[PDB]
């Protein structure tokens, strides 16, 4: 019973790291696509 | 007649254009500008351009011919199925209006200030280059030889056109090279004119958006060409049998070449008539129509249409473009001497009059006959209008009657008496009257025919108003005894609104005749 209530305790900070790292990079990946977006029509009136 | 027509001041003549005027430097920059904004595809700062500077100065920003042309290919774009491409194009919407929207607005806007020439507004230099860019695009926009179903010269050497190089602006083919096929033009008005009174949201939508405003800035302008033609292109003085020629040449007279067909009287009072109320007569073949532009008849998803008009919208603005056609028609025709006739169109006044008349006559729903009759300004719609309801009315009283008494109204808008005494004598024969042959069991047809008996003699008592005003119509006991005529159809009519064959009322048109001349029921109510 140890090992598994250890092993749930790893389980749980691992799930929480995990969701962490995935709150970063969808925060990032959708910086990005807005900043992708805005470059892509400022570079289209730079050029016209 | 006004200056549009003989302003020649600032033209310089050429073999191919006689309105041509040649650029100055400030247009001479405005137009590379403008080619080199549409070269970029910069179509927003093109319409910005143009609007920037509209109404904003005494002096007129002039749209070369060639930009003319790519509005009219612009007004094709439509957002209901073309929103992806438009978005992408112009992903800022800073003008919060559609490209086509813009295009079109643009387009109404010069042909307004085209239409009349204001030359305290607007200086006359700008004013014929701008009649010159208007009429060289039509004249690029020559339909071809009609089909049952060259590249592109740049008069100007002062710059480089930015239709050279291209043939398509958003993935939509140029206006005039998709027209300059064999069976285009013609395809484009049945399509426009069967999908006017569509209640399928797709097809109605590109009859009121795309294609009823653009074929009334074409016919407005084919019929400026149409009287530029007449007024120059022509000898004046001539032997009354190569004038005939000069008109078989007539711009409106290849506009109407396009619709031939084998009899033009029958096909063309079909195709005018498209989608209409009136039963199919002979069980004439249908026309083949298919959208113009690709997807016209589908709905794109990301569009959510949220505009709703009334059957009362639909059939009345249809009916007004069909009236415009058809005037169109009768401008070409009456300009032809008597006795002869056109060549290349096989065209008779006399036809095309019988032939409107056969289905005027044959409508079921008297709503857009009355739309069809029911104009906002009577002097512009003067030369054929009357001829029409004339001849719709000959034909009710020969289908309902057996004696066909002839009619001379037309020509008795001169003479007030006269046409009251003609009034009177038709009302005494009865055929004006509700007649007696007409059974219990099809007294809804005779009320129709009646009705529109009634709204055709409406019709020219407006235009004998028009033409002779009120002065005589109680000094002169013949309008007297016209109203008291109208009376006593009154009273026959009334014996059987009596005889109680239904509970709806017979068509009256005595209160009608009392509002325009009858003077409030003549002494009835007034004494």
């Amino acid at each position: 019973q140890e090992e598994v209530i250890a092993l749930f305790e790893k389980c749980r900070n691992k799930y929480k790291e995990g969701q962490k790292k995935y709150m970063e990079i969808d925060e990032a990946l959708n910086r990005l696509h807005n900043s992708l977006k805005a470059r892509d029509q400022n570079y289209k009136n730079a050029e016209k | 007649d006004g200056a549009l027509i003989n302003s020649v001041l600032y033209v310089s003549p050429r073999n191919g254009a006689h309105y041509f005027v040649e650029l100055t430097e400030k247009h001479l920059l405005a137009f590379e500008m403008l080619n080199s904004m549409c070269l970029l595809e910069n179509y927003d700062h093109v319409l910005l351009f143009l609007e920037c500077q509209f109404g904003k100065s005494h002096n007129l920003a002039v749209i070369p011919f060639d930009i003319i042309l790519v509005l009219f290919t612009l007004s094709t774009l439509s957002e209901y199925y073309k929103e992806p491409i438009l978005r992408a194009n112009d992903p800022y919407n800073t003008s919060r209006e559609t490209l086509s929207r813009r295009a079109l607005k643009l387009l109404q806007k010069y042909l307004a200030i085209l239409k009349e020439f204001d030359s305290e507004q607007y200086n006359l230099y700008d004013l014929e280059l701008l009649r010159c860019q208007f009429f060289l695009a039509i004249d690029t926009l020559t339909p071809k030889k009609q089909k049952w179903g060259k590249t592109f010269k740049n008069p100007y050497r002062s710059y480089i056109s930015c239709l050279e190089q291209r043939n398509t602006i958003l993935g939509n083919r140029l206006l005039n090279l998709k027209l300059n096929e064999p069976g285009e033009f013609i395809n484009m008005i049945l399509w426009t004119l069967s999908n006017s009174l569509q209640e399928s949201t797709p097809l109605f939508l590109s009859s009121h958006e795309i294609w009823m405003p653009l074929l009334e800035i074409l016919i407005d302008l084919f019929s400026c060409r149409q009287d530029y033609f007449i007024q120059h292109e022509v000898a004046q003085n001539v032997s009354k049998s190569l004038f005939v020629q000069r008109l078989s040449e007539s711009p409106l007279a290849v506009f109407f070449e396009s619709l031939n067909t084998r009899n033009f009287a029958n096909r063309f009072s079909e195709y005018v008539f498209l989608n209409c109320d009136y039963k199919l007569p002979s069980d004439n073949y249908a026309t083949p129509v298919h959208p113009v532009y690709n997807g016209e008849n589908t709905i794109v998803d990301t569009y959510i249409p949220t505009i709703k008009c009334s059957p009362l919208y639909k059939s009345q603005k249809s009916l007004a473009l069909r009236r415009k056609l058809i005037g169109s028609c009768f401008k070409l025709l009456l300009r032809v001497p008597d006795g002869h006739r056109l060549i290349t169109p096989r065209i008779v006044a006399d036809d095309v009059i019988q032939g409107i008349s056969r289905t005027l006559a044959s409508f079921n729903d008297i709503l857009q006959f009355k739309k069809f009759f029911m104009t906002e300004n009577l002097s512009q719609e003067s030369y054929f209008i009357p001829l029409l309801a004339e001849g719709t009315l000959s034909e009710i009283l020969k289908d309902t009657q057996e004696c066909v008494v002839i009619l001379t109204l037309v020509e008795n808008l001169s003479d007030g008496v006269s046409f009251c005494n003609e009034v009177i004598g038709l009302v005494k024969s009865k055929c004006f009257a509700f007649t007696e042959q007409c059974s219990q069991a099809s007294y809804e047809e005779a009320v129709l025919n009646i009705e529109k008996c009634d709204v055709c003699l409406l019709v020219l008592l407006r235009y004998l108003l028009h033409l002779i005003g009120t002065e005589a119509i109680l000094d002169a006991k013949e309008q007297l005894e016209m109203l008291h005529a109208i009376e006593k159809n009154d009273s026959g009519r009334r014996q059987w609104a009596k005889a109680l064959n239904l509970g709806n009322d017979p068509p009256l048109l005595y209160p009608i005749v009392s509002q325009m001349f009858g003077v409030h029921d003549k002494s009835v109510i007034i004494e």
